[PDB]
């Protein structure tokens, strides 16, 4: 299924996932496509920051939902 | 001399205070979290109580109330964890956790009445006849202020379509991939409308994040109707600025207050820590746009970056009184004994 991210440039890209992909596979996913290493990856969805372990389908991402990438220090 | 009591300053906690004033002062929010059904609750683990107990004391101590059982129910007590995360992941890390507390309750539903809009993204291919719409929630906008001269062209910006093309075609079933635009567009508004300012970004040309201290104008009565799909002449969007959570600092650290004006009447005090002062509506709104950037004092860089509004025709609910007989006896017995 085709899931959207939105980049730090707030460029929105297409990402060709599974329901059984964990988020990490999904930043791998994203840096195979854009070049973002992992590390630097930082994803929201649903106003939460998703945990690396967890699957798409844990977070109910279905096609079409769009993830943010986000700075790694954004508070206070 | 306000008759609103401040939080204490506990360590490196940024915009807890700030977070915490607001939603208190939200009382629609602050009654539900009263009739929380807390009797089996743990306190070193309960955000639901420690919540309860944060506004108890905003409600009744004459002293600055302390929030240390508060951030070790919910398990942020270091600096980091404030630094990495935003306003609104705390926010919404709270109010999912009322939220669930409240199911099955007198108060469920509280949170999403109050704070969760509906809108469509849309996604609409350029050269085929498929258009995709999905419902989809929201309990704050994020807006975008880099550029921008107010509140409208951040809107403007929000609902502006992205292009699916190139590498980024849509994927549109039996037509595989195809040029397409995205947007979204607003159904409804909430009654609680929470603004976050992007007073941060990454700067593309240095891979840098960086602060941005540019003037960013918000009115105190904030018009949205062209905004809906739809208008209600009964109910218009007309907006009521609530509160104002202001950021002295270049840095994700430095100096942390809150506007608030309680009542919804314009009559403005000045939340900092535990020092809680009448102010202007000046101090509140106009010297919170940001845009000083010649000037070599702390002015440069203090500026909002998260705006509270209430729908004008849900002021009386969500600001409704809230009194001793709003809070379980059983409750106030419990925190009582505890303060032993």
């Amino acid at each position: 299924m085709q899931i959207f991210v939105k980049t730090l440039t707030g460029k929105t890209i297409t990402l060709e996932v599974e329901p059984s992909d964990t988020i990490e596979n999904v930043k791998a996913k994203i840096q195979d496509k854009e070049g973002i290493p992992p590390d630097q990856q930082r994803l929201i969805f649903a106003g939460k920051q998703l945990e690396d372990g967890r699957t798409l389908s844990d977070y109910n991402i279905q096609k079409e939902s769009t993830l943010h990438l986000v700075l790694r220090l954004r508070g206070g | 001399h306000t008759g609103y009591v401040g939080l204490k300053n506990q360590g490196a906690t940024c915009y807890m205070n700030s977070l915490l004033q607001t939603l208190f002062f939200t009382n629609q929010l602050r009654k539900a979290v009263y009739m929380m059904p807390t009797e089996g609750d743990d306190s070193s683990k309960s955000v639901p109580l420690a919540l309860q107990r944060v506004f108890y004391e905003l409600q009744h101590s004459d002293k600055p109330v302390g929030t240390k059982k508060l951030t070790k129910s919910f398990g942020w007590e270091t600096l980091d964890s404030f630094m990495q995360h935003d306003v609104q992941e705390l926010c919404r890390k709270l109010l999912d956790n009322v939220e669930n507390k409240m199911k099955g309750t007198c108060v469920e539903g509280t949170i999403p009445k109050l704070f969760r809009g509906k809108m469509v993204s849309y996604i609409q291919c350029k050269e085929v006849d498929y258009r995709s719409d999905r419902r989809e929630d929201y309990y704050d906008i994020q807006l975008s202020i880099k550029g921008k001269k107010n509140i409208f062209e951040s809107f403007v910006d929000y609902v502006a379509v992205e292009q699916l093309d190139g590498d980024n075609k849509y994927d549109a079933g039996e037509h595989g991939l195809q040029e397409a635009e995205k947007g979204v567009k607003f159904l409804t508004l909430p009654p609680v409308l929470h603004l976050q300012l992007m007073r941060f970004m990454y700067d593309p040309q240095t891979d840098q994040n960086i602060k941005i201290n540019d003037r960013f104008e918000f009115p105190e009565q904030l018009p949205l109707d062209e905004f809906l799909q739809k208008t209600d002449p009964k109910d218009p969007a007309n907006y009521i600025l609530h509160a104002v959570l202001v950021h002295s600092g270049d840095n994700h650290g430095g100096h942390y207050v809150v506007y608030l004006n309680p009542k919804g009447d314009g009559k403005w005090c000045k939340f900092d820590d535990d020092v809680v002062s009448r102010c202007t509506k000046e101090e509140a709104i106009e010297h919170n746009y940001g845009g000083h950037d010649d000037d070599l004092s702390v002015r440069h860089c203090t500026n909002a970056y998260m705006l509270v509004y209430i729908r004008e025709s849900k002021l009386s609910e969500v600001l409704q009184a809230v009194t001793d007989h709003d809070i379980p006896q059983q409750l106030v017995e419990r925190l009582q004994e505890e303060k032993r």
